[PDB]
């Protein structure tokens, strides 16, 4: 008999090792892009590829959401290109394996909310975390400002 | 969107309407229209705490919802038990009601000691958090139910309450932005 | 005879409703964490109207003119991006499963009847946009004519 | 028996009516975007949405290739949003139907060059047409300059 | 026992070779139709190095910093976009067909052995970029000493 | 040249109107098999009636029944609404009407040069006519779905939509140019 | 990339190398290593016109390729017949050879009457068109092949010719840009 | 502050080096049922030796044979190369060596303040060590592929990669900070 899908069942198409290596690859690519973009004093910055901006660029590249900035040097562009190829392959693999899962049942109807409830929980948790960080920043600036005056 | 007096009245009426709608949604047993045993199988209308008969032999017989049924419940993992516990308590709808009330009280108290601008901001975060709590409650309710049916007006009463709460949350921060704009504008002079 | 809005079949109606609510909440939280702080006054063009536009573009996975720059705005954007990626992949995979299982049941190409609803929605949106633009033009012209 | 796939067999997943309506919808969306972007004299130009630029924006939106410019008005944004939803649905449907066709045979190996030789032909033809247009532009500018002098 | 580079399975070897050739041809044609005319001298940042970057970004369906503005450059971009869309959709559909057919043959999730090749390629690209950056820094440092 | 733009706009508007009027009235919308007298014989069909082609009953047109009440079945209300929309051909007729109104606006614009809003109205009418043509094509194909080929009457409407969109683009350019010249005069 | 004399020599040697590689590719019967009959199926190396036996009992015996076989060819659509005719004529590889030759002629004639800057632009255009024709020819040949095999060195000789031609074609347009840059520099001063 | 940056860089470099060195030599990489010195019993497997758990032969470790030549099979040379890479553990050991070199460069950078290239070298070494850690993890998992759980030793290397990447970011940030200070002196 078919069991009720888990809350975080949207991560099923890829193995947990793949997700772990995806996180490490993302971190490594962000660090390498930051290093090749800003280490050289002879490039000073002309680009906006700090560590925070490099992490944002890598995250946007993986999620296929474009980028507000683009690498301009040869090394930064090599990093961006290999990351783009990796992202394309991984996203295609995820979509293909999810389709295979939904087509063949092992021991079709519309996807129910229970199949994607975990992504909704993660979304709301991220919204709450961002709200908390913003409130913390505002409170810290409010106390620090009165210290100056 | 314009002026301040009309903005205050609009925000207040929106917050009050959202609070009333969410209170009705929490306290009314019209959330799901599904056939079930409300004592054989019959058409029933359900809510958050009790499922009650409809067009049956004994119409209007209202019975408590079995959230943790006996007779070989078959158990589950920790996640399913946790979800059932949240659904039984309906904390997230209750948390949404509480946050809506706190935001409304902050809005009401904002008129007193108007030099305190952070009260309107506090109401803004309260209303935004109430909307997020409404989202969590709706998702948890639907996931618990799914584990022919139609949703009642109170479920769509609660859906409107979340939607209203976000514009009321939107309006409050606009007021907070304008109040700090006024402080900067007079500071230049 | 496929339904007019049969392109929404791969996802349940509750998923679509919750997608609408998630979009609203993400846009509101974006406007919140972008403009609430007077200490950031702004340096970013993320208002209520622009936050909704950014969220819609992120969900449709289309080109964005701007991106959030603060830590909290970027957290909102990243979680929305993850949600969008998962949801779009789920839609594509479930549609593929539908079509494959229908194919293996004892012409082949998708017909216009399968996607008539999206065409209707597109033309209705174009008409609504024209109506809104005409209303704005009439308001601006009447305001200026009386002013002069 | 399985037939050797046609040169232009990459258009198989969607019906010819769908492709024709896609072209018509693209043209209509481009025209509506241009009109709602530039008709009002009170918006004059604040944006860069000419007819050529509107066509470019719609083409980029359909291929999911980002955009150099983005609509800023409410009406232009409505146009962009409905076009984005249409593009998402259409591309997902194309991918899903192609997967269904490649999975089930009616009366699995790697895709061969015969399956995409068509799209290769349109690519090379487009490159040649672009080269010819650029050469015509250069020849026209060369003759006019001597006419001026 | 999947191969290291088994992620290239959905498309044949000739398809990949022709993809590389078509990318090179499109980049060269874009460079020519962008910079050959002295009458446009320029108004576009489309050199041979930038043309290859635009073509690679378009094939990966990732955000482009610049887009062609002339008619010929836009024709090149449009045909490249159509080619890229068809090729990427074909890859995804063929991979889905492969996995679905393997699933119905008389554990479920893709293992790391199926994408180990793409991981190796990514790490090798990172190393190559680091080497290129170090060589550039050393060459500039040698020039700086010579000038000083 | 503004005169060239005027000539092209009026010529294209008239051409699109004539093509779409021919498409609505003529009968070469679709080649399909079926009986033309209510045997299987190739026939050509339009929006209102279908007639035999290369048959014993050649030339006998028969009205197209858009409500198959033989089995007295209704199914869902969406199918009935689509049947009602297709039977009246409200969207092709609306496209014809909007093209005619755009042509009338273009013709009346020369009488009153001061009023530039007539050119804008013509452009809006042309674009709305194109949208109505798109809706009509979608409805027609959807109704047909629930071997065949399309004739020149159908392709007349397809080319009419393209011309109407192009004329609408030119008309808005005239509205833009007129206001730009008005602003240029004010500065001087 | 730097100076002008070294660029000219590099471009000339690249054009000649590409011309030689394509001339060998179009005239060598080593394009595909596949099982077939060169007169029982045996390992043979094929080309554009003739295929010779390999490690067979009659080695080195070449026969013309049956581009339009008799004995119930079963016919096909007009598109397949057109593709077969294009492959048999090898119109695109031969046109590539011709375009490389005329680009080399333009480059050689560029030294004479150096005031004509459009000759180098013509050479670049011809080289790029030759690369495009090489792409078409390779695609047509592979498609006709798929109507265990491996490709010979001549096929890879043809593959290198396309790369070199576009590389050389890139350099030629750079000269056209630099030559016109010099004209603008001397015109301003 | 530059002093806090140096302290954090040194502490993180030592932490990553120690954690990764512990990971390389320890045996809690993976929990899987298996055999000790030659019944299938739960075992904890490392990188060179597999030891039995709660069995009859509990506490005994057995060396891992990375070349299963019992049937005398080779198949493709890619598998042999991958097995040789896994057997030698070249990438985890290379990560250890690069972390040690980066730490040595950081330590020696305090001796020569003028020579800022040692800080850049340390950052490059840390980044390369993280990349080698990633390659080693990928190779280890792929070799395991050809019920199970991962122990603290494997997750020690995983967290060692994260720290080394964080230390590499700080090392590069220090390099640019010193160069920016030098340029400020030239401006003054």
């Amino acid at each position: 008999q078919k069991s009720k899908p888990g809350v975080f069942s949207f991560l099923d198409p890829l193995a947990y090792e793949i997700w772990m290596c995806i996180v490490f690859a993302y971190i490594g690519v962000s660090v390498v892009l930051f290093l090749v973009s800003r280490f050289s004093p002879y490039e000073w910055s002309t680009n906006e590829f700090g560590i925070f901006n490099s992490l944002w660029f890598s995250l946007g590249a993986f999620m296929q959401q474009g980028c507000d900035i683009s690498p301009r040097s040869l090394s930064g562009r090599i990093v961006g290109g290999v990351w783009w190829f990796f992202t394309l392959i991984i996203i295609s693999s995820y979509t293909a394996n999810l389709a295979a899962f939904l087509t063949v049942e092992r021991m079709t109807s519309a996807l129910s909310l229970s199949n994607v409830a975990g992504v909704f929980y993660i979304l709301v948790g991220g919204l709450g975390l961002a709200m908390l960080v913003a409130l913390i920043e505002f409170c810290y600036k409010s106390r620090a400002e009165a210290k100056r005056m | 969107l314009f002026d301040r007096g009309v903005q205050m009245l609009l925000t207040t009426v929106g917050a009050f309407a959202a609070f009333s709608l969410m209170t009705i949604a929490v306290g009314t047993d019209y959330w799901l229209y599904s056939r079930g045993v409300c004592k054989e199988e019959v058409m029933t209308h359900s809510g958050l705490w009790r499922t009650c008969c409809l067009e049956g032999n004994f119409k209007g017989l209202c019975k408590q919802i079995d959230h943790f049924p006996e007779d070989a419940d078959y158990e589950a993992d920790t996640a399913e038990y946790f979800l059932r516990a949240v659904r039984a308590s309906s904390i997230f709808p209750i948390l949404s009601v509480i946050l809506l009330f706190m935001g409304g009280l902050c809005i009401a108290a904002s008129e007193f000691y108007k030099t305190r601008h952070n009260i309107i901001l506090s109401a803004g975060i309260f209303f935004v958090s109430a909307g997020l709590s409404n989202i969590i409650g709706i998702i948890v309710y639907i996931s618990a139910n799914a584990g022919s049916y139609s949703y009642g007006w109170s479920f769509y009463f609660g859906a409107l309450s979340f939607i209203i709460a976000e514009m009321v949350g939107v309006l409050a921060v606009h007021m907070f932005i304008d109040r700090h704009k006024q402080l900067r504008a007079t500071a230049r002079a």
